[PDB]
């Protein structure tokens, strides 16, 4: 009551607050929030029109109705479009004009998924192949190519792909933007699993585990392979853990490197598009740690401006020094690297420390997870509990001055 | 790179108002706001959103009275209307509205100083540049260069031939 | 790992363009859309009814027949518009016969 | 017979008018005012096009006379000259 | 020579159909007049800036007519204008000694006699006569001075989209929309010519039919008097028909001299410009369409493109095409002759710029007509 009151109240001072902040806003409700939000690299600019085309994959989460992973298309405006004289308003003095022509978020492909979609990620050179994960031990493969755009009435799933190698469920997925095929899975099962389905016969179902790894005492939380390099890739586990391993290492218990993260439980990792040393990781103990690849041993830095946990980071596919953090404190946080060791008054310091630029709270639950636009500047697609999908973007004068 | 890693980890003017805002949002009936922003406070600021900002705008709901609809909108934001659509047949022999009957009726009913070859040819070359056009229909956006010959004149000899050439391709003809 | 919970069911009127600065170029309108969008048919029926009406012994033709269309939709996507800049003068969103009585009034036809 | 086709354009095509005109919501009844627009604009445009046509001395009517007509009215066409 | 395409707000986007130049003033400044389907008539200022560019100043707006105007052309002496609407009334405007006009221009004369669109409007050498065609199927005259209906001619069949006057004052030529030419004398008051098929011997009509898709069908004599030049023309070379411009000279209207073929897009107006020029250095033969002492240069707007000829060559010395999408309306020259303005009705028009000197040295004095 009281709780649901105040976030009523701070979302109604966001939603006045929005325009002095924000410069492009797409607030829409799914049938079903998403576990798992991610745009595809692919954009469709139609000649004779002012707008652009973008692809989302997402989830559902449903507790006794087929889970649909969903394949959206977002309309945004056009670039040219952003400087055009419309009218005047005598009242606010802008070029305003409410109008009616805007963009809107579009259903496109729904493919049944048994259970929830705990994470979808795309395969990076083809957006056809995308893997989820699901509640049991498998985790599935879909094309949506090879399958109808509409949800077929069978209420059983028809995954192009099944593959085992765990025991139960996990919250971890990635690909290998390098090697083609590689894919990189976790779960409870204490083991991180490995698969290459680029050997997958073309009338093959199921796929065998290819690689096992039981280095870790606890909940693997998280696994992702180098931006950069081809068989180096990092994990986060919940026993404060951060381990390195190469793939060329014989034995899969032994780590190639093993490092204590944090007092509290870790839960994701990234590394930069750009860069090929430094790593972010989130812990449960209201930090952020950077990690330089020359020496495990230090933290780079430690950001700390979360009350509680925090879940999902991601980095900026546009800009290097860059990076995005969501938690449980219905925040998503934008930290620039060029900001840091920076003198400042206590007038901006009471807020947080300058190592933050950005804050967004428009989201009335924990940010289930968000993901930046790969052709567009600074959009950023996030998907809260209360089935929330934002498509926002933060002012151009507060990153360009 | 790899290498080297592997190694080391063992009106106003529109320029003066800037770029152009959008805000929309589902739960809102107050319709998708396009518009541009100057107003300038030192209290909205991306460190502290939800700061007070006195004396630039009152801090009440407007979507309420914007948009209060609670009539029949027959709910046309989308899932329905697109994709039905009617198919019949028509009845096109009494008043025909056809090129061929249409040439036919004007012929029949106007009646000129024409050679029935002439006319016959004249329909022809009608429905060839019909059927060019319906071809050429599916061209649809196509930007144009503009083209330009110089004051090209026969005393000069350095001019360039392909332009000598498509202005010869205009060339007078005379009649005896 | 991390606690799981259930979710819930989801459920000036005339707008003249000033002799200078104004360098529009919009190429759209400068080429057919070959969009009928409006089936052919009952269209056709329609304008035999009303040449019928008017007079006998007279034919049309199917490029005429594409221009009325072209002419029907450039004006009702005109008139379409106007009301919703009417409608949003008159803070609403629901497109109503007075706005389109008034929109009509704006064009001076009414 | 040949007397009931004033309903002959279809709901569907009015929403897709709607569509293209940029307007997100539609009454319940809006559609008789829009048909019946419609048809005293095509009125129009036909009784000024066969004013032209009998003015030419001529029976068929063209789209010449029909941009002729929109001309009149006081809007273009374009892609028919 | 170069050509710019105007960016500019010329008709609020809709069509223009008709524009022409100040030929009293010969100094370098222009005064542009140009009509539009929007009811307003718009007098532009245009000049030469330190670059070259041709760019294009608001001077004044005319919007006394109640429907659109399709043709403007001001007189020899320049200080009257002319205004055709489609309300069936033809406007004579005049200079008089306001927030977004510069000056204004009072209504003088308002001639009437039509029932329905007026197409064309051409002035007499001197200006004290009127020659206007309209789709009432009749080709009318009137008196300047006096402001009153003094001719009707009505023999047309079809749609008349063009009159122009003799210089020399013993012509009229007219063309309707019937594939049909004629030319009317002065004193007679009647058919003097009507040209309509030619035979080669199977003979054809030589001109475009209803089925054209272009607005009208400007002709004008040369200032000279001694070239006619018809757009819209057909020559049937054999099964088919290709778009030319027929040239005719004072020996025989009845056979043209020559024409000029735009296979393709069609023909639709022909101007040709006031200033005179010198004999261009080229070999003797039969290439010149005809042989002066003194050439001069016009050009032809066809369905898409313009063609500039000159009078001692055979094909056009100038070339602009692919600048409009939408068919061509009119064109117009200065009276210096460094200036040719070109508009479709697209809604926005094009500047055609010549340098000096480069179209030739224009006469010392200009050569006397034989009225």
């Amino acid at each position: 009551a009281v709780e649901e009151r105040v976030i009523n109240e701070e979302y109604k001072i966001w939603k006045k607050n929005t325009p002095f902040l924000y410069d492009l806003v797409m607030t829409h409700a799914l049938e079903w929030p998403s576990l798992t939000a991610q745009w595809l690299p692919d954009v469709t600019r139609p000649e004779g029109k002012d707008f652009s085309i973008h692809r989302l994959v997402l989830g559902t989460h449903t507790s006794d109705e087929q889970n649909h992973l969903v394949i959206a298309s977002v309309q945004l405006p056009n670039d040219d479009a952003q400087f055009d004289a419309s009218h005047y308003d005598s009242e606010k003095g802008e070029f305003g004009g409410f109008g009616s022509v805007s963009g809107k978020i579009e259903i496109e492909i729904k493919i049944n998924h048994e259970g929830e979609v705990n994470r979808a990620r795309y395969m990076p050179q083809n957006p056809c192949i995308i893997a989820t994960k699901t509640p049991s031990s498998d985790v599935l493969v879909f094309d949506y190519t090879k399958h109808p755009s509409k949800p077929d009435p069978s209420g059983e799933c028809n995954p192009d792909l099944r593959l085992r190698g765990h025991q139960k469920e996990g919250y971890g997925l990635s690909w290998n933007p390098n090697l083609s095929g590689h894919l990189l899975s976790a779960s409870d099962d204490h083991t991180i699993c490995l698969w290459d389905i680029s050997a997958v016969p073309k009338e093959g179902k199921v796929v065998d585990a290819k690689t096992i790894f039981t280095g870790h005492t606890a909940v693997v939380e998280d696994v992702s392979w180098h931006l950069l390099h081809e068989s180096l890739f990092g994990s986060v586990a919940d026993d404060q853990k951060l381990m390195i391993w190469d793939t060329r290492s014989n034995n899969t218990s032994k780590p190639s490197h093993s490092v204590d993260a944090h007092t509290a439980e870790v839960n994701c990792l990234s590394f930069n598009p750009y860069s090929e040393f430094i790593l972010a990781t989130g812990s449960a103990d209201k930090t952020v740690a950077l990690w330089d690849l020359r020496n495990l041993k230090l933290k780079l830095h430690s950001f700390e401006s979360h009350k509680d946990e925090i879940f999902q980071v991601q980095w900026s596919p546009h800009n290097e020094t860059i990076l995005a953090s969501s938690g449980t404190d219905r925040r998503l946080n934008v930290w620039d690297l060029s900001k840091i060791g920076e003198e400042q008054s206590p007038e901006d310091a009471e807020d947080g420390p300058p190592e933050l630029l950005f804050i967004h709270g428009g989201h009335t639950a924990k940010i289930s997870d968000f993901s930046w636009n790969p052709n567009e500047p600074w959009v950023i697609c996030s998907v809260s509990e209360d089935n929330i999908m934002q498509v926002w973007q933060m002012a151009e004068n507060i990153y360009n001055d | 790179l790899c290498s080297q890693l592997d190694q080391l980890l063992q009106v106003p003017e529109r320029r003066k108002f800037g770029r152009m805002k959008l805000l929309q949002f589902c739960e809102n009936h107050r319709p998708a706001y396009w518009g541009t922003w100057n107003k300038k406070t030192a209290l909205i600021r991306a460190r502290d959103p939800w700061a007070q900002d006195t004396k630039l705008l009152d801090y009440e709901v407007d979507s309420d009275e914007e948009w209060e609809e609670e009539e029949p909108g027959e709910s046309l934001s989308h899932s329905e209307g697109d994709d039905d659509d009617d198919m019949g047949e028509d009845e096109d022999e009494d008043d025909g509205f056809f090129v061929p009957h249409g040439y036919l009726s004007e012929d029949e009913g106007v009646t000129e100083e024409c050679a029935d070859p002439e006319n016959h040819k004249v329909r022809q070359k009608l429905k060839a540049k019909e059927w060019d056009e319906f071809l050429a229909k599916g061209k649809r956006f196509r930007v144009l260069q503009p083209v330009k010959i110089g004051c090209v004149w026969a005393a000069d000899r350095d001019c360039a031939g392909d332009d000598l050439k498509v202005l010869q391709q205009f060339a007078a003809c005379f009649l005896e | 790992a991390r606690t799981k919970q259930t979710a819930r069911k989801s459920t000036k009127k005339p707008h003249r363009y000033r002799p200078g600065t104004v360098a529009l170029r919009e190429i759209r309108r400068y080429q057919k859309s070959t969009e009928l969008l409006i089936r052919k048919l009952p269209f056709q029926r329609l304008v035999r009814e009303i040449a019928q009406d008017f007079k006998t012994d007279l034919r049309f033709q199917s490029s005429a027949v594409m221009a009325l269309q072209e002419a029907c939709e450039a004006y009702l996507v005109g008139l379409f518009e106007d009301t919703n800049l009417c409608a949003i003068h008159a803070k609403r969103v629901t497109i109503m016969p007075k706005d389109i009585q008034l929109a009509r009034r704006i064009r001076g036809e009414r | 017979v040949l007397r009931d086709n004033i309903q002959g354009i279809t709901k569907p095509a009015i929403r897709r008018l709607a569509r293209r005109g940029g307007v997100k919501r539609i009454s319940g009844l809006i559609y008789e005012e829009t048909r019946g627009v419609l048809k005293v604009f095509l009125e129009n445009v036909i009784r000024d096009a066969v004013t032209y046509t009998e003015h030419a001395k001529r029976k068929t009517v063209t789209a010449m006379d029909v941009v002729y007509a929109l001309k009149r009215q006081g809007r273009t066409l374009y892609g028919f000259g | 020579m170069k050509v710019i395409t105007c960016e500019i707000a010329w008709h609020n986007k809709e069509p223009v159909y008709s524009l022409d130049f100040q030929h009293g003033t010969a100094g370098r400044i222009h005064r542009l007049a140009s009509a539009g389907v929007d009811t307003n008539v718009r007098i532009w200022k245009v000049e030469k800036g330190p670059d070259g560019k041709a760019i294009v100043e608001f001077l004044s707006n005319l919007a006394r007519h109640t429907k659109a105007v399709n043709v403007v052309r001001f007189s020899p002496t320049g200080e009257i204008l002319a205004s055709g609407g489609d309300d069936a009334v033809i406007l004579l405007w005049k200079v008089n000694d306001a927030q977004l006009n510069k000056e204004n221009w009072t209504v003088v004369k308002t001639l009437r006699g039509h029932l329905e669109d007026v197409y064309d409007i051409c002035w007499a050498t001197d200006g004290n006569l009127m020659a206007s065609a309209s789709v009432d199927n009749t080709a009318i005259i009137w008196d300047v001075s006096k402001g009153q209906k003094i001719s009707i001619f009505n023999e047309h069949k079809s749609y008349v989209q063009g009159v122009t006057w003799d210089p020399l004052g013993q012509y009229v030529a007219t063309l309707s929309c019937d594939r049909v030419l004629r030319v009317y004398s002065i004193q007679k008051k009647r058919v003097a010519f009507n040209v309509s098929k030619m035979l080669s011997a199977r003979s054809y009509r030589m001109f475009h039919d209803d089925s054209m898709k272009s607005f009208f069908r400007r002709l004008s004599f040369t200032p000279d008097g001694s070239l006619l030049l018809t757009p819209a023309g057909c020559v049937e070379s054999g099964e088919n028909v290709m778009n030319t411009t027929y040239v005719f000279s004072r020996k025989n209207l009845k056979r043209p001299i020559a024409h000029l073929p735009c296979p393709g897009k069609a023909t639709l107006a022909v101007r040709c410009c006031p200033v005179y020029f010198e004999l261009r250095p080229v070999v003797e033969t039969g290439v010149e369409l005809m042989s002066l002492p003194y050439r001069l240069v016009f050009a032809v707007a066809s369905e898409d493109s313009v063609l500039l000829y000159d009078t001692q060559q055979s094909f056009p010395f100038g070339y602009v095409s692919n600048i409009h999408y939408h068919t061509l309306s009119d064109i117009s020259w200065s009276s210096d002759g460094a200036f040719l303005a070109i508009s479709s009705t697209d809604g926005y028009c094009s500047f055609v710029t010549f340098e000096k000197d480069e179209l030739g040295i224009p006469l010392k004095e200009k050569p006397v007509l034989n009225m």
